[PDB]
RNA sequence: AUGGUGAA
RNA sequence: GUUCUUUGUAAAGUGCCUUCGAAGAGUCGAGUUGUUUGGGAAUGCAGCUCUAAGUGGGUGGUUCCAUCUAAAGCUAA
RNA sequence: GUUUGACCUCAAAUCAGGUAGGAGUACCCGCUGAACUUAAUAUCAAUAAGCGGAGGAAAAGAAACCAACCGGGAUUGCCUUAGUAACGGCGAGUGAAGCGGCAAAAGCUCAAAUUUGAAAUCUGGUACCUUCGGUGCCCGAGUUGUAAUUUGGAGAGGG
């Protein structure tokens, strides 16, 4: 029950760099990042190459395909995989409306 | 790429999870229009090879034809005939029944700025390309009209009237050969 | 004799509706007269005169609906060009023009040249 | 038993149907056949005034040009 | 019936209209220098005659860039085949001779 | 035969 | 041609070394029932059941060979 | 926290931007589709008529091609191939295509290869400008993939 809320808010603090951040260092600039990873294609090209460290999948995928066979790489590469409820917590802490996926590679 | 783990799974159609989800798919839809709206496309494998893309302008509808003329150039022509606007990019079959097949079609709406500006994508909006689906230009209309290279149709190559045409009309030149 | 647009454009709305009164009034005399004179060139003459301040008070509300919408975009369609259906689409020249990245660059790359060939 | 046509006043509208047989009123499309030769000439452009069409060829010939001529 | 009392009209149409090419890109000879090849359909293989254009191959032994050659009047065919070697010399040589001949517009 | 018309 | 101008640790490629290098699935195809066709060994197309593989597959000529990479799209003459 | 904030779905606006009707139709692209006449079926004919959709041309177009030679090489159009092959009561009749000669030639764009050391993309609203558009800001779509190179004609990571 509490596991989620924490787990949501440990993301929080791996916030990506949202439009308004990138606006502002960009003004003032007028050690590379490292935060949550979102995109499902660049997390799968970090799976099977074991550059991801933790995952977690969506449950409410309509698209059931596109997270049926993940649990499977995740378990042949051995990379730590969940599931993971709240599709619009996902997106809140990712900055859209939802990402369907949230791994980790530069934990720290 | 993930896409290509998609394709792969959907290469296998008998899978259990593969069956479960048509089953589930087709009864969702048999609670709907003969013809909707949809969000996005249930196959995005199939979109993105067929041309969509997720930037604004491109619509997708789902339409149900009635079993027992191509099934694919039927529902494109019905589709076109409601969404006057848009342009029949593709479509592509995504679910079936006894007695009803399911068709997921992708339309562009040449009047978007977006599709406009695209210079990859702006060739639509030619009216040249107005009603694309009426006229069986699109991949199942050539299917069906069986222009492709080879022997197998060389009788159809350009058209069976416009061939009837050409080798049934008398030319004579100025000079009698 | 008459009247003249570059007269009567210099007037103002109030100066033109009033003309406008008065030549009414003047015509309806002249139709009421028509029943006693075999030639009416007046007639014929103020019914131009009114036309004409009609044509003038319709420019000048036409250019004051311009000045309005001035700048702003999306202005009412009676003041667009009534070019074509078919003109109105077939994207303007900049869309029409508009080059893809790959494309530019490769012509970048490898520009078409001129060259002659006889030595 | 026929009646004058709103969409062309031929005197062929059947008041019994509610249809003119001539012009296909009210059907959205104007009936039109091969077969029917000299009513395809009747019917076609051209036979009435052509108030706006007229002067689609001159505009064409001068370019859809825009605002006034300097003198 | 269809007659072609049009023979002299599309003649003069068709020189008129080489004519403005001509006007319109009279650097250029209008054409494309092409390869010199051996008709297949052995009852004409004696005959030789023109091709589509040069292969990859004769292009890269000619010493020149494809997209070069297109650009320099050269056509160029990417599917021909170089199952022979006079033909292929006798292209290279060809190549060599145009490309010598021709001189370059400088923007200058 | 094809497409339409009126109708005790 | 008048020449107005510029930039930007600017962009792409050539030759060698060099580590890699995914080929469009209810789709081809096979069987059946129809449409069309003078279609060569019912082809082209549709309805029906099945529907496969990746140094693999399609089309042809002698068991072996030759030739291309479909099931996505645009393009004046 | 029996509120509140997000996402997804369905509705309302005489809100803002638009789009489709129809006519015309000699030529084009598909569906449907007869009859007389002839040695239902070959033939007439995949013509007559009907239906739907485009432009000044349309379609097609850069091979899962043609060929069996020391091979060619987008589509399209013309002479020839040819009234031959082939089909067909082998009769009556139907009937092509490679090659050869000429007109004109131009090839390209994606699914695909993390940009992850930075959704960098794009639609819309407002204030300006030098208004077939550009800039500052805002808003929205978009991670179920918008950016860039690239499609075996290859191509990419480093020296
Ligand atoms: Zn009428």
């Amino acid at each position: 029950r509490n596991t989620a809320a924490e787990t949501f808010k440990l993301f929080n603090k791996y916030r990506p760099e949202t439009a308004a951040e990138k606006k502002e260092r960009l003004t003032k600039e007028a050690p590379k990042p490292y935060a949550v990873k979102y995109g499902l294609n660049h997390v799968v090209a970090l799976i099977e190459n074991k550059k991801a460290k933790l995952v977690l999948i969506a449950n409410d995928v309509d698209p059931i395909e596109l997270v049926v066979f993940l649990p499977a790489l995740c378990k042949k590469m051995g990379v730590p995989y969940a599931i993971v409820k709240g599709k619009a917590r996902l997106g809140t802490l990712v900055n859209q409306k939802t990402s369907a996926v949230a791994a980790l590679t530069e934990v720290r | 790429g993930a896409y290509k783990y998609l394709e792969e799974l959907q290469r296998k159609k008998q899978s259990d999870v593969l069956r479960f989800l048509q089953r589930v798919r087709v009864w969702e839809y048999r609670q709907k229009n003969v013809i909707h709206r949809a969000a996005r496309p249930t196959r995005p494998d199939k979109a993105r090879r067929l041309g969509y893309k997720a930037k604004q302008g491109f619509v997708i509808y789902r339409v149900r034809v009635r079993r027992g003329r191509s099934l694919r150039a039927t529902a494109e022509e019905r589709v076109g005939r409601r969404a006057a606007n848009l342009r029949v990019l593709n479509s592509y079959w995504v679910n079936q029944d006894s007695t009803y097949k399911y068709f997921e079609v992708i339309l562009v709406d040449p009047q978007h700025k977006a599709i406009r500006r695209d210079a990859r994508y702006n060739w639509i909006c030619d009216p040249v390309h107005k009603h694309r689906e009426a006229r069986g230009l699109t991949a199942t209309g050539k299917k069906s009209r069986g222009i492709n290279k080879g022997h197998k149709f060389n009788n159809t190559k350009a058209g069976r009237r416009k061939t009837w045409k050409r080798q049934n009309t008398l030319s004579l030149w100025r000079y009698r050969k | 004799a008459g009247v003249k647009a570059y007269e009567l454009r210099t007037k103002s709305k109030e100066q033109l509706a009033s003309q406008l009164v008065d030549l009414k009034k003047e015509l309806a005399e002249l139709k009421v007269q028509k029943l006693s004179r075999p030639s009416l060139p007046k007639i014929k003459t103020v019914r131009k005169s009114i036309a004409c301040v009609l044509t003038v008070i319709n420019e000048q509300q036409r250019e004051a609906v311009r000045q309005l919408y001035k700048g702003k975009k999306y202005q009412p369609k009676d003041l667009r060009a009534k070019k074509t259906r078919a003109l109105r689409r077939a994207l303007t020249k900049f869309e029409a023009s508009q080059v893809t990245e790959k494309q530019r660059k490769k012509q970048i790359a490898f520009p078409q040249r001129k060259y002659a060939i006889k030595a | 038993s026929h009646t004058l046509c709103n969409r062309c006043g031929r005197r062929s509208f059947h008041v019994q149907k509610k249809t003119c047989s001539s012009c296909g009123y009210p059907a959205a499309k104007t009936r039109s056949y091969n077969w029917g030769a000299k009513a395809k000439r009747r019917h076609t452009t051209g036979t009435g005034r052509m108030r706006y069409l007229k002067h689609v060829s001159r505009r064409f010939k001068n370019g859809f040009q825009t605002g006034s001529a300097s003198k | 019936v269809k007659v072609h009392f049009d023979q002299a009209g599309k003649k003069v149409s068709r020189r008129n209209a080489r004519a403005t090419r001509a006007a319109k890109i009279a650097p250029r000879p209008l054409d494309l220098l092409r390869p010199v090849v051996r008709a297949p359909t052995v009852k004409y293989n004696r005959k030789v005659r023109a091709g589509r254009g040069f292969t990859l191959a004769e292009v890269k032994a000619a010493g020149l860039t494809a997209a070069y050659a297109r650009t320099i009047g050269i056509a160029v065919d990417h599917r021909r085949q170089n199952r022979n070697q006079e033909i292929f010399d006798a292209n290279v040589q060809r190549l060599k001779e145009y490309q010598s001949k021709i001189i370059v517009f400088p923007r200058n």
